[PDB]
């Protein structure tokens, strides 16, 4: 929940799209790079 | 995959060909298939686009 004041009212202002298969989750296989960039990643269900 | 939960997990293969038998016959309109009736209307002996 959008934890607000008691007359707050919240309006988007970009809304964006994208297909059902999609997660925000790295491969398993992000152990090590050459970039030493590496982002967190995490295990996400099966269908994406 | 369809949902993200098990309801069963036994009798799962693995590989197969499953080819959709895709009709010969096109799509035939020429007898009313695909069609609806207009809502609230008639159009008694009449042609109409
Ligand atoms: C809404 O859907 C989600 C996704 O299907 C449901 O989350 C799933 O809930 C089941 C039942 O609690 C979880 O199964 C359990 O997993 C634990 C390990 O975390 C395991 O020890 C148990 O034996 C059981 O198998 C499942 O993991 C969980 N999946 C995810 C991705 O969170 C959620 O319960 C559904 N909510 C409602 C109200 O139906």
């Amino acid at each position: 929940s959008f934890n607000l004041s008691s007359y707050d009212v919240v309006y988007s202002d970009h809304c964006f799209s994208v297909n059902s298969d999609f997660c925000p989750c790295a491969d398993p296989s992000v152990v090590n790079s050459c970039a030493k960039s590496k982002p967190p990643s995490a295990i996400c269900p099966a269908g994406t | 995959v369809i949902g993200d939960f098990n309801c069963t997990n036994s009798f799962i293969n693995d590989y197969n060909k499953t080819i959709p038998r895709i009709s010969e016959d096109v799509v035939d309109v020429s007898l009313g298939l695909g069609t609806y009736y207009v809502l609230n209307r008639v159009y008694l002996n009449t042609t109409l686009l």
